[PDB]
C-alpha cells in the first residue's frame, strides 16, 4: 500500500493513470479489494489499519 | 551544526519542493511532525535518521500544556544543533504558518551563534485556493487562529473570504484538550452574528494527505457548526457576506469615478 | 485534452513541488509565465515545447487593457486543450494566488467539458512568511490587492500583519501602466493613516528570484512610500499598528478571563 | 555556464550549503568570471542576466 501511494503522489504520468482508471491502476499495482473498497468509499481510518494540534 | 526548516506540504511525497528534499536527503538528522504513517514512511526512506517529534505529545490521557510540549520540540531540535549535527525539521504543509516550533527554533538558534533558515512550504491555506478555485486576491482575505478571535478582539472584513484556523479546538483556553465543545462553538456563532447572518453558508475545508483522498469541502450553514463534525486538521472558511462597494471618498481624490475604471 | 495548472515557485528551479514537476516534463505543451530568462531556460530544458505567455502583454508602448492580455493568454490555452493537447500551464509562485489566468482557464475548460485542475504552489506569501521570520497566526493576516483597497471599500485590522499586493501599481484606475505616480502613493498613504501612523514602519518586500540573490526587506516609515522605488515584484507588508487587546464580551460567555488563558 | 550554475546551486542542497561557506570558492570552482562573480557580490542582477 504505502510504496503505491508514494509513487502515486511522486509521479504525474501514474497520477494520470489513476484518474482515468482507478481500480484498474489499484489492482495492476496489487492492492486487495478490501484496500480498493477503502479507497472507494473515502475511508482513510481503514486504510491506516490496512497498512499539529496547535499552532 | 545549522538548522533548516522545511515543509513537505500536505499531500504524500509529491508536495515538497525539490530542494526541500534534498535538503533532508542530505540532513545528519531530521526532527518531523507529519500527517500520518504513510508520510511517516516515505521520510524513513528518504534518510533513516528522523526523530518524531509525535513523541512530546500529551501521551495517555495526561494533562499537558501545548506550549510546554512546543518548548520541549524546540528543545530536542536545538541539541542535535548544538551537538554540532546538521539539522533539518520536516514539519507538515508551510514550517512557519500557524506553527511556532520552527520560529522558535530559529530564533534560538541565531542567538547562540548557529545558522539557521526556513524554507517555505505549501500551506494548507494554499491547497483551499486551489481546491476551492478561489483567488485570494479576487475580494481579500484575511487569517485568524480561531481561539485568538474568540479570546482577543478582531475586526473581520466581510467583503473578504476569511478563514479560522484551527476551529476544532475553537475556544478552548487551556490548551490542555484535542477538540473544544459545542456550546463554546455556539458562542463563536453569535459572535461571528456581528458580520455574518445565521443560514450565511461556510465551508469546512480539509486538504487531503493522500493522492487517493478528495478533500473535505463541506457547506453549510453558520447556524449548524456547532453540530459539525470537526477534526484538528479542519479549517472554517467563510465567504464574503458582501460584494465590493466603490469607495468614492478615494475615487473621488484620484479624481476618477466607477465607470473609469478599467 | 486537459488542463493541469502548476506554480514554480519564486526561487530558481527548487521551489516547484514533486509533482508539479512531474507535471511539465510529461505534458504535451506548456504555456509558461515565469519571472526571468534562468528560469525560462530550466523549464525549456524540462519539457521543450513551451509557449510564452509574456507574448500577450503590451509591446511597444501600445496601449493595451491587461484585461485584454490575460483572456488572450486564457484563449491560448483553451485553445490547446480543445485540439486534444494534455496541456499543462506554468505560472511563477502560486497559479491561483493573485493571479486570474489559470482560475479562468480552469472555469472555462470545465464549462466545456475538459478536465481542468490547479496544483498549489509556493507564493510570494509564503516566502515573506519565512524571509521575515513572521507567523501569519501570530496576530493574525490579512491580504488585498493594493487598488482593491483603494477603489473599494476595505478595512484593515491593524493588529494583524497586512499585506498589499501589487503596491507598484496602486491606483492605476486604467490597468494600461506598469506603474503608478507618487501622487497616487500619497493619497494611499493618507487613506492609510485612518489606522496607521506616519511614521510606522513598514516593509517593502522582494522575495528573491536566483539562488544567489538575497531577498529586499526594506524597512522605511509610511510617509516615505510615495519617494520609493517600487517594481511589479514589490509587496508592501503593513506590520501591526496595535498589540493584541482581550475580548472581556467573549471571555464572559465563556466564563473565564485573561489569568485563565492557557 | 551561468544560468547551467543557477539551477544546479538552486535544486541541490549540497551545493547550496557548499555556496554558503564559500560563496567566492563555489562560484570560481564553476567557471564564473570575475565580472559575474562581482555582479553576485553586489546584488546586481540587472547585469547578471546581461552576462
Ligand atoms: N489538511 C488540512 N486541511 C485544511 N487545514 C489544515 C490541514 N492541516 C492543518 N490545517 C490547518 O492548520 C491547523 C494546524 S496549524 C499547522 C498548519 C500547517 N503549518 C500548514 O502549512 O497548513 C489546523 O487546525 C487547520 O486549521
Ligand atoms: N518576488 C516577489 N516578492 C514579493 N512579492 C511578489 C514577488 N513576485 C510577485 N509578488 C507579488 O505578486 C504580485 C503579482 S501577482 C502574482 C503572484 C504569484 N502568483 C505568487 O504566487 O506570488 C506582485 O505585484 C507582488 O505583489
Amino acid at each position: 500500500l504505502s510504496d503505491f501511494f508514494t509513487q502515486l503522489g511522486q509521479d504525474a504520468q501514474l497520477m494520470e493513470d489513476y484518474k482515468q482508471n482507478p481500480e484498474a491502476v489499484m489492482r495492476a499495482h496489487g492492492l486487495t479489494d478490501e484496500q480498493i473498497n477503502a479507497v472507494m468509499t473515502g475511508d482513510m481510518e481503514k486504510l491506516k489499519t490496512l497498512s499539529y494540534d496547535v499552532i | 551544526g545549522s538548522l533548516v526548516c522545511v515543509g513537505t506540504g500536505l499531500q504524500l511525497a509529491g508536495q515538497i519542493s525539490v530542494l526541500s528534499r534534498s535538503y533532508i536527503e542530505h540532513a545528519d538528522i531530521v526532527f518531523s511532525l507529519l500527517p500520518d504513517g504513510f508520510s511517516q514512511r516515505w521520510l524513513t526512506k528518504l534518510n533513516p535518521n528522523v526523530i518524531n517529534l509525535q513523541q512530546f505529545y500529551a501521551q495517555n490521557g495526561e494533562v499537558k500544556n501545548r506550549r510546554d510540549t512546543y518548548e520541549q520540540m524546540v528543545n530536542a531540535i536545538l541539541d542535535a544543533v548544538r551537538a554540532g549535527k546538521k539539522t533539518v525539521c520536516a514539519l507538515y504543509g508551510h514550517p512557519g504558518v500557524f506553527a511556532c516550533v520552527s520560529h522558535m527554533a530559529i530564533t534560538r538558534a541565531k542567538a547562540e551563534g548557529f545558522s539557521a533558515k526556513m524554507e517555505p512550504g505549501i500551506s494548507a491555506e494554499a491547497c483551499l485556493w486551489a481546491d476551492l478555485g478561489i483567488d485570494p486576491g479576487n475580494s481579500g482575505h484575511q487569517s485568524f487562529e480561531a481561539s485568538q478571535f474568540m479570546f482577543f478582539n478582531h475586526v473581520p472584513d466581510p467583503t473578504t473570504h476569511l478563514l479560522l484556523w484551527q476551529i476544532a479546538i475553537a475556544g478552548e483556553h487551556t490548551l490542555t484538550q484535542f477538540h473544544t465543545s459545542s456550546d463554546r462553538l455556539q458562542i463563536l456563532v453569535e459572535q461571528l452574528n456581528q458580520w455574518y447572518p445565521l443560514d450565511h453558508e461556510v465551508v469546512i475545508y480539509e486538504a487531503a494527505n493522500l493522492p487517493i483522498q478528495a478533500p473535505r469541502i463541506e457547506r453549510l450553514p453558520l447556524a449548524n457548526l456547532p453540530q459539525a463534525h470537526l477534526m484538528p486538521i479542519s479549517t472554517l472558511l467563510i465567504p464574503p457576506a458582501k460584494k465590493l462597494e466603490y469607495n468614492y471618498a478615494i475615487l473621488a481624490k484620484l479624481g476618477i469615478g466607477p465607470e473609469d475604471l478599467g
